[PDB]
C-alpha cells in the first residue's frame, strides 16, 4: 500500500523536490507538513507518499554531491523531509558512470541501502519502489542502477519503478553522455518493471517551439516533469479503480517482460474536453520528443482530471480510438484504459496525462545507439571507464542488449 | 430443515453480496441490528438475543472492499469473524489469487467455513459470488471450488460469476482470467448463473435513464435479480425448493450447466405514473433480447429447459394463459431429447426495492430461466478475445513468473473448445 520514493543525482533531486512539492500542494500539505486542505478525498490515501506521526514524504534523497543537500533544503518544501534520510556523499562522481557504479557509488551504496531498509520495514504492506534520476549523469545513472540491483536481489517480489530523463544534445552537449545513457538503458532492461521515458529534447522542443521561451532554462524543463509526475502518479494518489497500486499498472501495461519503456505526455501545456483528447495523443504534448504515428501504441492509460462530463470523455475516447484504430495493435483487445479524477491539479482547471507503452519508443532506442556508435568506433573515451574497473565487453553486451530491444519493438510493430 | 452458506469473493463479490443482503434484510424485516420484531432460516441464524446472522462470509485479498462493510450501515449485521482479508492482493492476476497469494489465506477461509458449517444441520450447499475478469474472483474462487469439493463433495456450488465487459473492464488480461477459472470450476460447480455486465450498463441507461451508471446502480439490479431467484429459496415455494432441483430443473447434463437469467420489469423511479403491466407482457418481455442478462440470440438457439418465477400480484390463471400464448410462437424451439414444457412457480410477496434507489416498485415481476444454446455466443466472444492474444504470448509472462505452468493456458482454452462443441451437438 506504500511506495517508498528514492531520488539519485543532481536532476532526480531538482525533479524530485518538484514532484513532492507539486503534490504537496494538490494534498494541501504545506512546507510544515501540517494538513491546510478542505477535502478528504485529499487524505484518503495519503499514507502512499507519506508518513504520519503531521505528515513527511516517504523520499530518501542520495547524492555524491554535498550541495545539493543545500540545494534541496534552500527549497520551499526542504525541511519537510526527514534529515535523517539525505544520503549524500563528499567526492562527487562528475559524469562518470564508472565512478558511480564501481568506486564512488559502491562506498555510499551500503548507507543507502540501510536507509531505504530502515524506511521500508516501518511500511504495513510495501508495494513496490520508485527512483527518479537521470540516464546523462555518472552518480544517478550508475548508482541509482547499482541501488536498483541490490533492491532487487533484496526484494524480489516488489515493483520496480523509474522515472529516467535521458540527455539531448541541446541541453548539456557532452561527449560523455551515450556512454552513460547506454549503459544505463542496460541496467534497466534486465533489473526494472516500469519506466517513464522522460526526455530533454522533448522538454527543450516544447519549451522553445510551444511555449516561445527563447532560451529555457532547468526550471522550464522541471515545471514539465514535475507536472508529468503529478499526472501519471494521480491515479496512485487518490482512490479509484484504474491503476490501484504499482503491480496493477504493470499488469495492464506491460505485455513483455523487456517492453516497459513509456511514453508519457501531458495536456494543456503552460480549453473543453474534445480539445483535451485531441492534444493528449497529439505528438507536440509528447515527453519522450518521439511521433506516435510512426509506430502503433501496445497499450494507453488516458487519465483526465478535472470536473468534466464523464459521458463526454467515454464518447471522445471511443471517437479518437475509431478515428486512429489504425495505430492501435488488434492482438491486445480493448487496450486503452481511460481513468478520471475530479481534483485538478495545480494552476489548471481541467487537465488530461497519457501513458503510452508504444514502439515508437525505440526511436529514441536508436538515437543513444546512433550517438554511441559515432564515439564508440573510434574509442573517444574509453579509457576513462577501464581505468574504473570497467570492461569493454560490458560495452559490447550494452549495446547488443539495446539493439535487440530495439529489433523486438520493431517486430511487434509491423507483426 | 436445510440451510445454505452464502460466500462472497473479492471486490465485485462482496460489492454484490452488500446490496444482495441489505436487499433481503428489506424483504423479511430484518433491522440493520438483526432484530426482526419460517424458511428465512436458509440464510440466517438464531442467537440466543434472537438476533439474525446471515450466513454469509466475505473473502478478499485487500481490506478496502471489506472495510467498507466493517464501517457501513450493515457493520453490526456480520460478525467480524466472517469478514476475511488479507494484506496482499491478486492484481488482476489468476496465478496470484491461484497459487501463491490465494493459498495464504485458503486455510483460514476453509476454517471459517467449516466454523459456519457446523452451526447448521442440515446444509445443502454454497452459493459462491465472484467474478470472471478479477485476480481474486477468478483464482481464489476456483481454489476454493477444488478445496471445497474435497472436503464438501455431496453439497451443491452454485455460481453468480459476473462476465466481464470492456466499458467497465479494469484489466486487459481480463479473458485470461475468465477461460482459466471456467476450466478449474467446470467440474465443481453444478449450476452457474452468469450476468453481463454490458447488458446491466445497456438497460440502465435505456431503462433508468442514467448517463453514466456506476457500480451502485449495477449491483442494486443485481441484487435485485439474485434476490428473484433465491426468493423460491427463503420463501417456502413449491418449486426449486432445494438446491438439488436447481441442478435437476436447469442442468440435464454436467457440462451445460449455464443457464441464461431474465428480469422483467425494469422501470425507472420517475416513471412510476405507468399503469402496472399485465402478465401477459412481463411474459412477453421475459422473451426479448431487450430484457437479458447476458447478450446473445435465443431465437437461434434451442431450449433445453425453461423455468419461470412469478411475484407479486399474479393469478395463476393469468399464467396459464400467458402460457398458452407463448407456446404458439415459432421463435420457441426445445430440443427433442427433452421434454418440451415449461415450469412455473409462482410466489405471492411483493418485490421489494431500496428506497432512494432508480428502480420504481411494480406490482409484479418475473425471472425466466432457460437453459439453451445461443448463451454459447457469450463463450465464443472470450475465446476470441483469448486467441488473439495467446497467439502473441501476450502477457503470459505475468501467469508463469507466479507459479503457474504455461501449459495451462492451452489446456484451459481447449477445454473450452470441447464446451463450445458441447452446445454445438446439443443444438
Ligand atoms: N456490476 C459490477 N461489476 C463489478 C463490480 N466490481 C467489480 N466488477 C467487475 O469485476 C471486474 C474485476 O474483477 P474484480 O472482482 O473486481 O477483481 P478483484 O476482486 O478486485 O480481485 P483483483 O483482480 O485481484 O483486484 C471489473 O472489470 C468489473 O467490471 C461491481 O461492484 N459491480
Ligand atoms: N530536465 C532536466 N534535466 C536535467 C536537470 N539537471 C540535469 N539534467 C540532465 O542530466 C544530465 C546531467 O546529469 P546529472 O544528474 O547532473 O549527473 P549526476 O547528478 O552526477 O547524477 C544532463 O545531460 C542534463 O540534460 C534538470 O533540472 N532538468
Ligand atoms: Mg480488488
Amino acid at each position: 500500500r506504500e511506495i517508498v520514493h528514492i531520488q539519485a543525482g543532481q536532476c532526480g533531486n531538482q525533479i524530485g523536490a518538484k514532484f513532492w512539492e507539486i503534490i504537496s500542494d494538490e494534498h494541501g500539505i504545506d512546507a510544515t507538513g501540517a494538513y491546510h486542505g478542505d477535502s478528504d478525498l485529499q487524505l484518503e490515501r495519503i499514507n502512499v507518499y507519506y508518513n504520519e506521526a503531521k505528515y513527511v514524504p516517504r523520499a530518501v534523497l542520495v547524492d555524491l554531491e554535498p550541495g545539493t543537500m543545500d540545494s534541496v533544503r534552500s527549497g520551499p518544501f526542504g525541511q519537510i523531509f526527514r534529515p535523517d534520510n539525505f544520503v549524500f556523499g563528499q567526492s562527487g562522481a562528475g559524469n562518470n558512470w564508472a565512478k558511480g557504479h564501481y568506486t564512488e557509488g559502491a562506498e555510499l551504496v551500503d548507507s543507502v541501502l540501510d536507509v531505504v531498509r530502515k524506511e521500508a520495514e516501518s511500511c504495513d504492506c510495501l508495494q513496490g519502489f520508485q527512483l527518479t534520476h537521470s540516464l546523462g549523469g555518472g552518480t544517478g545513472s550508475g548508482m541509482g542502477t547499482l541501488l536498483i540491483s541490490k533492491i532487487r536481489e533484496e526484494y524480489p517480489d516488489r515493483i520496480m519503478n523509474t522515472y529516467s530523463v535521458v540527455p539531448s544534445p541541446k541541453v548539456s552537449d557532452t561527449v560523455v553522455e551515450p556512454y552513460n545513457a547506454t549503459l544505463s538503458v542496460h541496467q534497466l532492461v534486465e533489473n526494472t518493471d516500469e519506466t517513464y521515458c522522460i526526455d530533454n529534447e522533448a522538454l527543450y522542443d516544447i519549451c522553445f517551439r510551444t511555449l516561445k521561451l527563447t532560451t529555457p532554462t532547468y526550471g522550464d524543463l522541471n515545471h514539465l516533469v514535475s507536472l508529468t509526475m503529478s499526472g501519471v502518479t494521480t491515479c496512485l494518489r487518490f482512490p479509484g479503480q484504474l491503476n490501484a497500486d504499482l503491480r496493477k499498472l504493470a499488469v495492464n501495461m506491460v505485455p513483455f517482460p523487456r517492453l516497459h519503456f513509456f511514453m508519457p505526455g501531458f495536456a494543456p501545456l503552460t480549453l473543453t474536453v474534445p480539445e483535451l483528447t485531441q492534444q493528449m495523443f497529439d505528438a507536440k504534448n509528447m515527453m519522450a520528443a518521439c511521433d506516435p504515428r510512426h509506430g502503433r501504441y501496445l497499450t494507453v492509460a488516458a487519465i483526465f482530471r478535472g470536473r468534466m462530463s464523464m459521458k463526454e470523455v467515454d464518447e471522445q475516447m471511443l471517437n479518437i480510438q475509431n478515428k486512429n484504430s489504425s495505430y492501435f495493435v488488434e492482438w491486445i483487445p480493448n487496450n486503452v484504459k481511460t481513468a478520471v479524477c475530479d481534483i485538478p491539479p495545480r494552476g489548471l482547471k481541467m487537465s488530461a496525462t497519457f501513458i503510452g507503452n508504444s514502439t515508437a519508443i525505440q526511436e529514441l532506442f536508436k538515437r543513444i545507439s546512433e550517438q554511441f556508435t559515432a564515439m564508440f568506433r573510434r574509442k573517444a573515451f574509453l579509457h576513462w571507464y577501464t581505468g574504473e574497473g570497467m570492461d569493454e565487453m560490458e560495452f559490447t553486451e550494452a549495446e547488443s542488449n539495446m539493439n535487440d530491444l530495439v529489433s523486438e519493438y520493431q517486430q511487434y510493430q509491423e507483426a | 430443515m436445510r440451510e445454505c452458506i452464502s460466500i462472497h469473493v473479492g471486490q465485485a463479490g462482496v460489492q454484490i453480496g452488500n446490496a444482495c443482503w441489505e436487499l433481503y434484510c428489506l424483504e423479511h424485516g430484518i433491522q440493520p441490528d438483526g432484530q426482526m420484531p419460517d424458511s428465512f432460516n436458509t440464510f440466517f441464524s438464531e442467537t440466543g438475543a434472537g438476533k439474525h446472522v446471515p450466513r454469509a462470509v466475505f473473502v478478499d485479498l485487500e481490506p478496502t472492499v471489506v472495510d467498507e462493510v466493517r464501517t457501513g450501515t450493515y457493520r453490526q449485521l456480520f460478525h467480524p469473524e466472517q469478514l476475511i482479508t488479507g494484506k496482499e492482493d491478486a492484481a488482476n492476476n489468476y496465478a496470484r489469487g491461484h497459487y501463491t497469494i490465494g493459498k495464504e489465506i485458503v486455510d483460514l477461509v476453509l476454517d471459517r467455513i467449516r466454523k459456519l458449517a457446523d452451526q447448521c444441520t442440515g446444509l445443502q450447499g454454497f452459493l459462491i459470488f465472484h467474478s470472471f475478469g478479477g485476480g481474486t474472483g477468478s483464482g481464489f474462487t476456483s481454489l476454493l471450488m477444488e478445496r471445497l469439493s474435497v472436503d464438501y463433495g455431496k453439497k451443491s456450488k452454485l455460481e453468480f460469476a459476473i462476465y466481464p465487459a470492456p466499458q467497465v473492464s479494469t484489466a486487459v488480461v481480463e479473458p485470461y482470467n475468465s477461460i482459466l477459472t471456467t476450466h478449474t470450476t467446470l467440474e465443481h460447480s453444478d449450476c452457474a448463473f452468469m450476468v453481463d455486465n454490458e447488458a446491466i450498463y445497456d438497460i440502465c441507461r435505456r431503462n433508468l435513464d442514467i448517463e453514466r451508471p456506476t457500480y451502485t446502480n449495477l449491483n442494486r439490479l443485481i441484487g435485485q435479480i439474485v434476490s428473484s431467484i433465491t426468493a423460491s429459496l427463503r420463501f417456502d415455494g413449491a418449486l426449486n425448493v432445494d438446491l438439488t432441483e436447481f441442478q435437476t430443473n436447469l442442468v440435464p447434463y454436467p457440462r451445460i450447466h449455464f443457464p441464461l437469467v431474465t428480469y422483467a420489469p425494469v422501470i425507472s423511479a420517475e416513471k412510476a405514473y405507468h399503469e402496472q403491466l399485465s402478465v401477459a407482457e412481463i411474459t412477453n418481455a421475459c422473451f426479448e433480447p431487450a430484457n437479458q442478462m447476458v447478450k446473445c440470440d435465443p431465437r437461434h438457439g434451442k431450449y433445453m429447459a425453461c423455468c419461470m418465477l412469478y411475484r407479486g400480484d399474479v393469478v395463476p390463471k393469468d399464467v396459464n394463459a400467458a402460457i398458452a400464448t407463448i407456446k404458439t410462437k415459432r421463435t420457441i424451439q426445445f430440443v427433442d431429447w427433452c421434454p418440451t414444457g415449461f415450469k412455473v412457480g409462482i410466489n405471492y410477496q411483493p418485490p421489494t426495492v431500496v428506497p432512494g434507489g432508480d428502480l420504481a416498485k411494480v406490482q409484479r415481476a418475473v425471472c425466466m430461466l432457460s437453459n439453451t444454446t445461443a448463451i454459447a455466443e457469450a463463450w465464443a466472444r472470450l475465446d476470441h478475445k483469448f486467441d488473439l492474444m495467446y497467439a502473441k504470448r501476450a502477457f503470459v509472462h505475468w501467469y508463469v513468473g507466479e507459479g503457474m505452468e504455461e501449459g495451462e493456458f492451452s489446456e484451459a482454452r481447449e477445454d473450452l473448445a470441447a464446451l463450445e462443441k458441447d452446445y454445438e451437438e446439443v443444438g
